[PDB]
Formats: structure tokens, sequence, C-alpha cells
């Protein structure tokens, strides 16, 4: 059952924000120069308050969010979003994590109805199911959530981190790559989004990926440490030349 | 609160070129591809060119491909539209648009601006 | 590029007849076209998208059908303030095409 329930955006500095690991192939103590899809340094993303939009996919999104009371569950990826066309549905519960890629009939304003239980109102109907998975959530001070979604060759690939954070209203300074998190063969375009927040009877920010040459450093544990945007300006430009930070 | 503002438009020669711009505010610019459409006077709507929230591909209509470039400028939301080897056969009132696409550029939301005239002769 | 034309080219209803606007295209486009509905002076609006689904705020009384090469635009009972010039829309390649337009006055 479906239950029917415009503001300018605001905008926020992504200062070093939206860096993920580009493979899973083990490197440290290196400077390694690599060409993909990534967040561009002290980028303008869109600040919204958990207001629940369609938005834009692009190439790719990085998606942040900011909480204590777990409002943001899921998401939904698709292109028409109804009926038409097979969509993709991600949500998160006290104990798993749900991803279907079906025919859905989405609500006009889909969310989950929260009473401890809760009650989906996200669709009325899930045609023609080709993809199923379960695994543990994705999602389970403030708790700071990063996400990372591409979509290249049929497969959609998520990357994600945790931190605590202690401000108020903005992302924090600083450099914290983000690990893959699971790669779903699905085969489908993905062109729209939206986000899935639990109303019961928190803030998220969306930014877009660019293709961009990053200069990474590992450390001596494997894990990156910093990076260079080579497209950011003329200094960085020097820098991934030199391959010198 | 969505706006669009046209200018540049005027009075050009035949051989001559313009360049036109288009102002946008209270949506997220810089997330959105945005295209050009014009419409003659007693005439339909005719598209002239398309281009990606990156600014990077660029698409443009057989009839202005090779004469027209379409630009834009994310830091200052404005997109620009540079006519060069205007003909008579040009003259039409240009709009900027974010056209409802569920195929290329995700647009969920459909903004039209007021258009500006630019007369060739 | 994908052409698109539409048929009647202009027609004459009262208020309350039912209107119905026919567009094809060239090639199959599955269900992705629009219908835009333009008033002399103003910028066009957006009325209906992906064949049938239609736009927040328009009227229950229009509505629309069709795919492939074969479409359809109808307002079930023709309003005083319906008169203006429709248009059909392809977006399922680049360059995107308009048909003609199909203008509707008033008997
Ligand atoms: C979270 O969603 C999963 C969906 O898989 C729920 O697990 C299923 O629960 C139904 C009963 O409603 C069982 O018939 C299925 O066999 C279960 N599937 C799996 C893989 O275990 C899970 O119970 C939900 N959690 C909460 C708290 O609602
Ligand atoms: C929500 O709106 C749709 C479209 O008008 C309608 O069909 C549906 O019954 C409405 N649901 C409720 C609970 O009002
Ligand atoms: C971000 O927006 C500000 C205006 O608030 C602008 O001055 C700045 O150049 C923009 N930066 C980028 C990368 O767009
Ligand atoms: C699955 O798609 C086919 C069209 O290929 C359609 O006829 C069928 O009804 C769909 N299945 C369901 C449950 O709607
Ligand atoms: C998916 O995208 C590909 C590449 O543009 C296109 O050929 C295909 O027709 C699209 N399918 C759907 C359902 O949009
Ligand atoms: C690498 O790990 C060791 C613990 O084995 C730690 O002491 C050291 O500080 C770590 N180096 C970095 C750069 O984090």
């Amino acid at each position: 059952q479906c239950v029917n329930l415009q503001l300018p955006p605001a905008y926020t500095n992504s200062f070093t924000r939206g860096v993920y690991y580009p493979d899973k192939v083990f490197r440290s103590s290196v400077l390694h120069s690599t060409q993909d899809l990534f967040l561009p340094f002290f980028s303008n993303v869109t600040w919204f308050h958990a207001d629940n939009p369609v938005l834009p996919f692009n190439d790719g999104v990085y998606f942040a969010s900011i909480e204590k009371s777990n409002i943001i569950r899921g998401w939904i990826f698709g292109t028409t979003l109804d009926s038409k066309t097979q969509s993709l549905l991600i949500v998160n519960n006290a104990t798993n994590v749900v991803i279907k890629v079906c025919e859905f009939q989405f609500c006009n304003d889909p969310f989950l109805d929260v009473y401890m239980k809760s009650e989906f109102r996200v669709y009325s109907s899930a045609n023609n199911c080709t993809f199923e998975y379960v695994s543990q959530p994705f999602l389970m001070f403030k708790n700071l959530r990063e996400f990372v979604f591409k979509n290249i060759d049929g497969y959609f690939k998520i990357y994600s981190k945790h931190t605590p954070i202690n401000l108020v209203r903005d992302l924090p300074q600083g450099f914290s790559a983000l690990e893959p998190l699971v790669d779903l063969p699905i085969g489908i375009n993905i062109t729209r989004f939206q986000t899935l927040l639990a109303l019961h009877r928190a803030a998220y920010y969306v930014g877009y990926l660019q293709p961009r040459t990053f200069l990474l450093k590992y450390n001596e544990n494997g894990t990156i440490t910093d990076a260079v945007d080579c497209a950011l300006d003329p200094l960085s430009e020097t820098k991934c030349t030199l391959k010198s930070f | 609160e969505v706006q669009l503002v046209e200018s540049g438009g005027g009075v050009v020669q035949p051989g001559g070129s313009l360049r036109l711009s288009c102002a946008a505010s209270g949506f997220t610019f810089n997330s959105y591809g945005m295209h050009w459409v014009r419409q003659a006077p007693g005439k339909g709507l005719e598209w002239v060119a398309f281009i990606r929230y990156d600014g990077g591909n660029k698409y443009y209509a057989d009839s202005v491909k090779g004469r027209f470039t379409i630009s834009r400028d994310n830091s200052k939301n404005t997109l620009y539209l540079q006519m060069k080897s205007l003909r008579a056969e040009d003259t039409a009132v240009y709009y900027c648009a974010n056209l409802k696409d569920s195929r290329y550029s995700g647009s969920y939301y459909d903004y039209w601006g007021q258009g500006t005239l630019v007369t060739v002769s | 590029v994908i052409w698109m034309t539409q048929s009647p080219s202009s027609l004459s209803a009262s208020v309350g007849d039912r209107v119905t606007i026919t567009c094809q295209a060239s090639q199959d486009i599955r269900f992705y076209l629009n219908w835009y509905q333009q008033k002399p002076g103003k910028a066009p609006k957006l009325l209906i998208s992906d064949a049938s689904n239609m736009e927040t705020g328009v009227p229950s009384r229009f509505s629309g059908s069709g795919s492939g090469t074969d479409f359809t635009f109808t307002i079930s009972s023709l309003q005083p303030e319906d008169i203006a010039t429709y248009y059909c829309q392809q977006y399922d390649n680049l360059p995107f095409t308009f048909g003609p337009g199909t203008k509707v006055d008033f008997k």
C-alpha cells in the first residue's frame, strides 16, 4: 500500500573526499597513478535534509550521510522507475541487506513506515524478477557513512566507509579511502535514483564522479593516506608529472 | 524558485556570429545536462544541441552541426551557445531547457526559459 | 535520425468533446516519447513522459498510450483552457526531435 505524503539546493565542499581503492591488488610504500571515475577535489556537493527528489545518476554517485538515528535505509536505482523496466532496489533492515532487481511499480513517494517493527511502502508490485542478493547490513557523536555507486559493463559496484564524526553540519577534512563492499552482476541501465528514508508514525550529500587521473599514496600497511587530483590546478598537475607529493 | 534566463539576442548580418547565454538558478545546474531548442516565427519546435553535465560530450542537430558550438561553465551556472556563419534561416527564438529524459541526461524535471530572439538580416 | 510526424495537422473541437492526436515515429522508439503543450507567447509545458506517465499537476482529463512507432494523446473532455499546440518528442536517440505540432482550435 502506497501513501502520498520544492526547495532550492544547498552546497558543501567535498574537500578531499570520495576516494576509493581502484582495485583489489595489494600495494604498499608506493605512489600509484590511476585513471578512473573519482569525485573531483573541492567540488560543490548537493546537501539534502532527511526533501527526497529523484536525482540523476550520471556516471556514478558519491553518497554520504551523517546521522545517529538510522533514517536512511536504502536506495532506488533505475531509469523509468516504473513497471516498464528493470529497477534495482537496495534496502537495509535490522538484520540483513536485501537487494532485488525486478519490474517494480514504485510509489509516488516511497518510504519505510516505522512503528521496532516496520512496513515497506516502496512499491505496489515486483514482476519478472531477475536478480536477488541477501547479506549483512551495509549501514549497520554521529555516524558518517560514505558510499560510491558505479555502474560499469553491467556491474553495479559499491564502495563504502564508516567513521565517527563530531561536526554539526558539514563534511570533515582529511583523507579516508573507501573499500569495496559488493559487486553485483545485474546487467541493467541506471540514469536516475532516489533515497529511501525511514519515517516514524539526519542529512545526506550527493556528488558526481568524473574521469579523473589520481596519484594515490600507499603507506607501509597498504592503505591510502593521501591523493592528488591531477586536474585540480597547475601545482597538482606538476605533482602528478613528477610523481611526488 | 527555478529560473532559466536567456540573453545575448539581437540583430546580426548573414555570415556573422552571435554568442547566446543562459543563467541558471534554483536547481543543481552542475548535475544536469542541458539542451538548446529554437522556434522560428510561425513554426514548431526545433532541437538544436545537447551538452552533458560535465561539459564533456556534445551533440548537435544536423542543420547546425559544424557551425554551432555548445559549452557550459558550472562555476557560474551558465550555459552558452556560440553561433557562427549565421544564415537567414536561423532566425528564431532560442530557449535553454532541462528536458525530462529517462535515457541520456537522467532528468526527472522539465524546465524552460523564456527564450531570446535572434534575427539574421 | 528518427523522424517524427503528427496527424491531424489541426483540429477543431468544442468544450466537452473528446480530442485525439496521433504521433508516429519512422523508427521504433519503444516508449520514450514526451508530450508538450504550448500556448502562444509561452515556452512548452511537459504533460506526459515515457509515453503514458502523467506529470505532477497535470489534470486527470489528460492521458496517453502507445509504443514502438504509434502513439496517441487524448483529452477525455476538452476544456476552454486546453486550446494550444501539442507536440510529441522522441528522446530514444540523439539527435532528439519534435513532431510538426498539432494545433487544437476552439469550435
Ligand atoms: C530482513 O529481510 C530479510 C529478507 O530476506 C528477512 O529474512 C526472511 O524472512 C522471511 C520471513 O518474513 C523468511 O521466510 C525468509 O526465509 C527470510 N530470508 C532469509 C534469507 O533469511 C529478515 O527476517 C528481515 N529482518 C527483519 C528484522 O525484518
Ligand atoms: C496516492 O495517489 C495515487 C495517484 O492519484 C492514487 O492512485 C492512490 O490511491 C493514492 N493513495 C492514497 C493512500 O491516497
Ligand atoms: C563551488 O561553488 C562556489 C560558489 O558557492 C564557486 O565559487 C566555486 O568556484 C565552485 N567550485 C567548483 C569546483 O565548482
Ligand atoms: C514479464 O514480461 C512479459 C513481457 O515480455 C509480460 O507479458 C509478463 O506479464 C511479465 N510478467 C509479469 C508477472 O507481469
Ligand atoms: C541500455 O543501454 C544500452 C546502451 O546505451 C542500450 O543499447 C539499451 O537499449 C538500453 N536498454 C534499456 C532498457 O534502456
Ligand atoms: C602501520 O601499522 C603499524 C602496526 O603494525 C603501526 O604502528 C604504524 O603506525 C602503521 N603505519 C601507518 C602509516 O599507519
